[PDB]
């Protein structure tokens, strides 16, 4: 049981923030069955923007990875994700999907 | 532009490496390709025909494009709302062509060290050229192609 605040995986450093997230699933696969639990995914699952600042555009780089990590050509065996949110309305349409 | 080996204490090109070495990426499909054929996809028959003529057809019959004298389709862009099966339609051609098919995300090309993003961009092209004809798929290219 991986317990993960969604707002402590974002660093200052440039795409370290995405490096952590890929590892998190790669750990999971290797300890399978495993569960990834993300609390408050308004943080990095926010709306699309792309008229924000540098800070918000950073969020796009980590979100875009996490979306592909869940479904790509890489399949998940018994890796299961429970996300929790206080509003499904301000989550990304691609995530919510 | 190719990888090459340098001697640490002087900076000199002391030998050369083949264009396969020095990539973080590799050609998958050895047994790592999905099972999703043309058959597995349901409809979108217009999108199928269109994308097969975009990607598959230039390779199998280059000769026809040259003959007729038409510009072959180069880069492919797939737009449409999320949840339409964009990625799945490309899954199909990854099995079907039986050429090289690379794999790559847009976050493979961002990195912690600076200017080590560009060095990957050069790597994926060089690898594609060697084991050509090749298809490179950048899954989500959103973060590279930002407009601001
Ligand atoms: N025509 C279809 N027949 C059968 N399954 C389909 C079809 N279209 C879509 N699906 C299903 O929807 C899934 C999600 O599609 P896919 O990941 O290819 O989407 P996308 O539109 O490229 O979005 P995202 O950017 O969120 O990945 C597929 O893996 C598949 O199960
Ligand atoms: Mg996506």
């Amino acid at each position: 049981f991986i317990f993960s605040p969604a707002s402590g995986i974002v660093d200052k450093y440039i795409g370290e923030s995405a490096r952590i997230i890929r590892e998190m699933f790669a750990y999971a696969k290797e300890h399978e069955p495993c569960i990834i639990f993300m609390d408050e995914v308004d943080a990095i699952g926010g709306r699309r923007f792309s008229e924000g600042t540098s800070a918000d555009r950073e969020i796009q780089r980590t979100l875009m990875e996490l979306l592909t990590q869940m479904d790509g050509f890489d399949n998940l065996g018994q890796t299961k994700i429970i996300m929790a949110t206080n509003r499904p309305d301000t989550l990304d349409p691609a995530l919510l999907r | 532009s190719m990888s090459v080996a340098l001697h640490r204490h002087s900076n000199a090109l002391v030998d050369i490496l083949p264009p396969d070495s020095d990539s973080s990426i590799s050609v998958m499909g050895e047994n790592e390709k999905p099972d999703v054929t043309y058959a597995d996809v349901g409809g979108l028959d217009m999108q199928k025909q269109e994308i097969r003529e975009a990607v598959e057809l230039p390779l199998v019959q280059a000769d026809l494009y040259e003959q007729i004298g038409i510009d072959p389709p180069r880069g492919v862009l797939l737009y449409g709302p999320p949840g339409t099966g964009k990625t799945m339609l490309v899954k199909a051609v990854a099995n079907s062509t039986k050429a090289a098919f690379i794999r790559v995300n847009g976050s493979e090309f961002v990195h912690k060290y600076l200017g080590e993003g560009p060095r990957m961009v050069r790597d994926v092209f060089r690898l594609a050229r060697e084991n050509a004809p090749s298809i490179i798929f950048i899954d989500e290219v959103d973060s590279i192609a930002t407009k601001r």
